[PDB]
């Protein structure tokens, strides 16, 4: 649908619940494994939403897809 | 970054189902797991030799050393048997043999056991005397003791003895023997390199003695706690005997 | 603006410059014109300004690594149909500046670099030989 303002509100609650700190051992392990990529991806999405340029969203989606492919296995 | 970059190296242990590469050959899944375990161990025992790693892993917050002790208190007989090797080679202690009886693994960690260097062709008597006879220095600093005391204090502060007790009681025998021997070695190191205030209440072992003396819990836990105390006393006798 | 136009408009139907971040500096050839007195770039054979931004948006989409096969096939068809769109060095400069500022995988990066392999770049060589002697 080419709806960036839809995916943003879809995956913003996830970043929100992820920045309040892990509270269990499973959450801490997830934050150790996939926590670094999901921060740089949010940084790239923010850089894009500041100055509209798909060159900034492509890297965010690269990181998101890497995390997705590692989770799905 | 704060808690997501350096703490990645201990993800293979903290994450029970850890997938490093997104696309790997499905044929090799156990060899890949053992390789990940070996690399993570080699990195973890290499960050504890530098001060920038000791300080950054034992920060007073939600550090990466408490996540390493917390996953040790979970009955997972694959991560639990691999964390003991890291604990053994962090403190530079010799590993016992993989057995189920304490009296056979206690014999393999004897400071006076035969070594290949003591043969006539290799090292006949001079190399043997070095191991069993002690050094002539009784007041030299021996910085190794300083480093080991700092590491042991940092590990005891985050609750390592309680985790070792929980591994001793609620686990298999192959792991119970190794955790009992590690606890004995740590308790012997405590009363040797730690200051009196740090090691005058460690020999009480409240969490194990209250379990070995409680007649309300199931009898299996009480009996295995009493057996663990007996094995600890046997290890202490072996330690105060000396190398022959 | 072209990235949204390409969604509903195909390539064969639109057939009936394109460099976004191109300046005198950061171009392999254009930097020389002022410093070393290079002769200005020639006029290529709107028929070619479109394919330029098309290959640019394709190599941009190739960075997300979401669907690499489709974009690789599109680049291959563009190379097969018009083997002269990969000859302007002012496009190789742009795609290299794009490679130097984005996260491409290793096979995609090798493919992109190999697309511009069997090229001649005759005008730059001729101008270099002219400014030499
Ligand atoms: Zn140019």
């Amino acid at each position: 649908e080419r709806n960036v303002k839809g995916m943003f509100e879809v995956l913003e609650p996830l970043h929100a619940m992820m920045e309040r700190g892990p509270q269990t051992l499973k959450e801490t392990s997830f934050n150790q494994a996939y926590g670094r990529d999901l921060m740089e991806a949010q940084e790239w999405c923010r850089k894009y939403m500041k100055s509209g340029n798909v060159k900034d969203l492509t890297q965010a989606w690269d990181l998101y897809y890497h995390v997705f492919r590692r989770i799905s296995k | 970054r704060a808690d997501v970059e350096l703490e990645r190296i201990l993800a293979p242990y903290t994450d029970f189902h850890y997938r490093h590469s997104p696309d790997t050959a499905e044929g090799q899944l156990k060899e890949d797991r053992e390789a990940r375990f070996l690399a993570s161990k080699m990195g973890i025992i290499a960050t504890f030799r530098s001060w920038a790693g000791i300080i950054n892993l034992c920060k007073p917050g939600n550090s990466g050393i408490q996540s390493l002790i917390g996953v040790l208190c979970i009955p997972n007989m694959e991560i639990r048997r691999g964390l003991l090797e890291v604990l053994y080679d962090i403190f530079r202690l010799p590993l016992p043999v993989v057995t189920e009886e304490f009296i056979e693994a206690l014999l393999s960690v004897d400071p006076g056991r035969f070594q290949d260097s003591w043969r006539l062709s290799d090292g006949f008597v001079a190399a043997e005397a070095k191991t069993i006879l002690p050094h002539r220095a009784r007041s030299r600093p021996d910085l190794m003791d300083n480093y080991l005391a700092l590491i042991l204090s940092a590990f005891i502060r985050n609750g390592l003895l309680e985790g070792l007790v929980e591994v001793i009681t609620n686990s298999d025998d192959h792991i119970s023997v190794r955790a009992t021997i590690l606890l004995g070695e740590l308790l012997h190191m405590a009363n040797t390199i730690l200051p009196h205030s740090h090691s005058h209440h460690l020999h009480c072992l409240p969490t194990l003695m209250n379990m070995a003396a409680s007649f309300d819990i199931p009898k299996e836990k009480r009996l295995r706690a009493s057996a663990a105390l007996n094995c600890l006393k046997r290890f202490h006798e072996m330690k105060k005997r000396g190398p022959k | 603006s072209f990235h949204l136009l390409r969604q509903q408009m195909s390539l064969t139907e639109i057939m009936n410059t394109g460099l976004q971040e191109h300046t005198d500096d950061n171009c392999l050839y254009c930097v020389c014109i002022e410093i070393l007195g290079f002769q200005p770039s020639n006029q290529l054979s709107m028929c070619r300004i479109l394919l330029r931004k098309e290959v640019l948006r394709l190599v941009i989409n190739l960075s997300s690594s979401v669907s690499t096969k489709c974009h690789e096939t599109g680049l291959l068809t563009i190379k097969e149909k018009y083997p002269q769109t990969f000859d302007d060095i002012c496009l190789y400069s742009e795609v290299s500046h794009l490679l130097s500022h984005c996260t491409f995988r290793l096979p995609c990066r090798r493919f992109i670099q190999e697309l511009f392999q069997d090229v001649q770049f005759l005008q730059m060589h001729e101008e270099a030989e002219a400014v030499l002697a």
